[PDB]
DNA sequence: TAAAAATTTAAATTT
DNA sequence: TTTTTAAAAAAAATTTAAATTTTTA
DNA sequence: TTTTTAAAAA
């Protein structure tokens, strides 16, 4: 994640943030950061502190979740796969363990939440202490794979395998939260996936195209500069934030023009701070080739899947049944061609 | 420099009314010979053809080939601040960042300007080439929002088919079956009821409803819809507006 | 190979959007003179009795007593397919079970045919007619819909006293405590807007009213309400079609 | 035990279909010589100050100088419960807690009998007089709600610009900058519609428009609104009921 | 001119 | 004074049941 | 993973 990217964006170009609807696409293919879909149903799907549990004892918030918002999502015509995370790189391990050092804070704060017996602040506080697991990933992945909806399981991070996926032009689209996307090299990025409701967060998309277009930076260029915004490999510069980083990339090129001009007093570098290869892994980064696997929206298998969403996880049939049949309801075909197949784009305007 | 009188109002309140649920970004290919709209949905399914030529406006006067870019939501809440009589004097200037708009009363007691900010906007222009239709329709429009009303409420797509006696609008889903046959009129001569099914070959298409319906919010604007469309083209949902052009509509269709 | 011929389809839409929210799903009893719904409703606590002869329909073909069962919602969204003033023509297959609406325009430029999925749901007969009912009350459907819902402001249930002057309708909660009496007003020429009543024994009794608010949206089908109450005995409110039927409401008082 | 007939009881429908939005727990401070109210229930000043005399009912008599306190939507919703040509009465036993109400049908059919169940409530008024009102302007009802509601839609802020010529009711905000300008039209046959504007000294007011539009949503009970302000003395919105007294609004400025 | 009817919001449950 | 860092605030979704606009004539 | 925002800070 980037601290003040998508704020620095609507700043400065209004026209790359399209604040489309949810039903707008109606067969556009997305790509899902799928752990965070897991922990944005693991802190917000609770009864108010209590998470939704089993008969086993192990919890079930975030299959019910993925199956609400992939069933309302199908339902407005939009097929996503679920780009899974997988393992973590070595110079992110820095940000991994300030993320480990929070969810202890959170947990040291928790025996103070329990002994003091507030009935808020408990809840607040294990809303921190969320772990996805191999268990969740395969729980997840075997929810997804009874769902007839792809999911790929990335070498890396699943935002640098969404965006080799739009990249590729096997999906149209990148619908991911944070905007470590943009920075990866995906043209398309939509944020906010509430299907729900439309004036509660409406669907933005991320134009990198358009950004690269109104500021006149290259990919590389929007690299360098997400890192001195700094990111969740490298730490930024102490004293240079969002305003500073337009000017000193904008008129700019690169890193070495940074190191021979700023001064190390006013603006300091700070000490270990490696961008050779965190700069390589944002232009190239260790993602599967989506020529090999094939994208497969396929018919769901109905009855094993009622029995283990339902006799193993203690739901109701009718719901279940109904997102079933409304999931088949949705995979008709009959596939809608856009626009740009037929009519030929004969320039643009400016203003 | 753009200045723009016309003597009817109500009829770019029907433009905005019928733009302001379809499309949000949109920029006026303003010129001298005219007024444009090409623009599109931001999912690429559908497409807004609007032309507004210099005959029917009463003082045109635009020297260069200026483009403005509004929010059609505000533009649409700005045109719903005149009434249905008011005469409305469109306003410019030189690379200005607001569009002024006159809403001068036609008995002249309410003269509201309304300075609309601009934004940085840019739209693509798809060139749609000059070609020849097969199923060329041209039919009533409050029958035509009836159809695409009628047949959303029963599914998501109608397939439309287009023969010698009558064009079939066909829609199917899980609610019901819908087929409603409309078959050529040969009794009435009044050009607000007649419905020509005039054919070079018969087609079947599939089409979206969603967008159908924001095509078919452009009712009031005219009487008669000209759908024109082949076996591959998307087709032309086309509002002749009363001596000043055309509002176009263009919707890809299924395969 | 049923087939009903209805010139006036405005009425069957009436129906149908007097329907919708009080049953979701109903069963279609076709004899072959005329067409019942004996349905019960969601909560099981009404009945909505319905009664279409075959004597109002321009031409009418039946050939079985065959059952059909129509989800209510879906058959209203389809009715509102239909014009004001367009004909419709129901046709039902044996070996298939779909119920098409052919809908006509008065002039001969657009034919809206429209299939149906029909449910498969049991049949009973719950009717139980000359129950012996003490009074009527023949008032308009319009007057009938404007008690209904300016009494619906104040609480949930009502109590409907009747006696010789007229008959009142009352009822209470924390947001107020109304009693209108509306009159006997037989003297009308207009029997249409008169209100006619006849009295045997002086009731008084509670009836629900959100359910009663679901009766009285078949006040655009007929213009009078045809209402008959006892002591215990549920009540009717009947609209009498014009020279077609006549479709009753009961419901048992709290 | 207090009476009051009132044979146009449109007016009272009107009175609390106004007020129902605006105020919810209001003082009924009746008169031996009218029906007053003086309250607000706003986190801004929404003072409202309504006169119902006695001279325009049909039949009036009260001989004490009581006043209830009224949950206002309850009321509002009883009110909506009557007719538009509806006879209301007004009852109010000494010793009971309920404001009677009963509505007499033209035609002698539907006779009513609604209690209002009252609650004890005090609020203290703060008794704005008629302060030398400078810049006050007559136009009709249907021009000011038309003005409060399209221009609410552009932002909050509206400022009321005044001269011999015209009243400007310029408005701006995140949309646009609406410039509403008006004509003193004393030549029209016509007194409803004839805009009359007389005027001191040029005034220039920032006004909220939430606020005043609900206070404009009493539109229906008099085709002209006496709209009056003073450069510190808060808006006057006063809808003078034909032969039945005026509903005074409050609205302080925005400085 | 009003009321069906599409639409939006908030609250308890979704376990 | 703009800005950068810092310490906080937070991550849905469905049915159910009033509420607020649009259209119908 | 996100946004604010109110103190600090060059």
């Amino acid at each position: 994640g980037i601290q003040g990217l998508a704020k620095l964006i609507a700043d400065v170009a209004p026209s790359a943030i399209r604040e489309n609807d949810i039903k707008s696409y109606f067969g556009r293919k997305v790509a899902i950061d799928a752990s965070m879909s897991i922990y944005q149903f693991l802190i917000a799907v609770r009864q108010g502190g209590d998470v939704l549990q089993n008969e086993e004892g192990e919890t079930t918030s975030h299959l019910m979740g993925m199956f609400y918002r992939t069933i309302r999502m199908m339902e407005n015509g939009i097929k996503p796969v679920y780009v899974f995370d997988g393992k973590p790189p070595q110079l992110k391990s820095g940000e991994l363990a300030k993320r480990s050092e929070r969810r202890a804070e959170a947990e040291k704060q928790l025996q103070q939440a329990q002994a003091a017996g507030a009935e808020q602040e408990v809840e607040k506080f294990t809303k921190r202490l969320v772990k996805v697991t191999k268990q969740h990933n395969d729980e997840c992945k075997h929810l997804l794979s009874l769902m007839g909806i792809p999911y790929l399981d990335a070498p890396s991070e699943a935002e640098a395998s969404c965006a080799a996926l739009v990249k590729a032009g096997k999906v149209y689209a990148a619908a991911t939260e944070d905007m470590d996307c943009l920075t990866f090299g995906s043209p398309v990025l939509m944020r906010h996936l509430t299907a729900s409701e439309a004036k509660k967060l409406p669907i933005q998309e991320f134009h990198l195209s358009r950004i690269l277009q109104e500021l006149g930076l290259n990919q590389e260029q929007f690299v360098d500069l997400c890192i001195l915004l700094g990111s969740d490999y490298c730490e930024s510069i102490r004293g240079i934030g969002p305003k500073r980083a337009v000017d000193l990339i904008q008129k700019h090129k690169s890193i070495e023009e940074i190191v021979r001009r700023l001064d190390p007093n006013k603006y300091p570098v700070p000490e270990n701070w490696l961008h050779k290869e965190a700069h390589q892994l944002f232009l190239e980064p260790e993602v599967l080739d989506p020529e090999s696997v094939e994208l497969k929206w396929s018919e769901p298998n109905e009855e094993e899947l009622i029995k283990f969403m339902c006799g193993e996880k203690q739901f109701s049939e009718e719901r279940i049944r109904s997102g079933v049949k409304r999931l088949s309801k949705s995979r008709q075909g009959s596939t809608q061609g856009r626009l740009d197949d037929f009519f030929k784009v004969t320039g643009s305007l400016s203003s | 420099m753009f200045e723009a009188r016309l003597v009817q109002g109500s009829i770019l309140k029907k433009v905005l009314e019928a733009l302001k649920d379809l499309i949000n970004e949109a920029c006026w290919d303003i010129s001298s010979s005219g007024v444009n709209l090409q623009s599109m949905d931001s999912s690429h399914v559908s497409l807004v053809q609007l032309t507004l030529r210099s005959e029917g406006f009463d003082t045109y006067r635009c020297d260069r080939n200026l483009a403005m870019g509004v929010n059609l939501t505000s533009m649409s809440k700005i045109l719903k601040c005149a009434g249905n009589e008011d005469i409305i004097t469109l306003r410019a200037e030189d690379n200005a960042d607001t569009l002024a708009l006159v809403f001068e009363a036609p008995n002249q007691e309410k003269v509201s300007d309304y300075e609309m900010k601009l934004m940085d906007l840019d739209v693509e222009q798809l060139g749609i080439p000059e070609q020849e239709y097969s199923c060329v329709v041209k039919m009533p429009s409050g029958e035509f929002a009836r159809i695409c009303r009628d047949l959303s409420h029963i599914g998501d797509a109608v397939v439309i088919s287009c023969a010698k006696d009558g064009v079939k609008f066909s829609a199917s889903g899980e609610l019901g079956n819908g087929n409603i046959k409309l078959s050529q009129t040969s009794n009435v001569d009044k050009e607000e009821e007649a419905v020509t099914i005039e054919m070079n070959e018969p087609v079947q298409l599939t089409f979206a409803l969603r967008y159908l319906n924001f095509f078919t919010k452009a009712t009031p604007l005219s009487s008669t819809v000209t759908l024109s469309m082949s076996a591959d083209v998307p087709l032309v949902v086309e509002y002749k507006i009363a001596d000043m052009g055309h509002l176009k509509y263009y919707l890809a269709p299924k395969i």
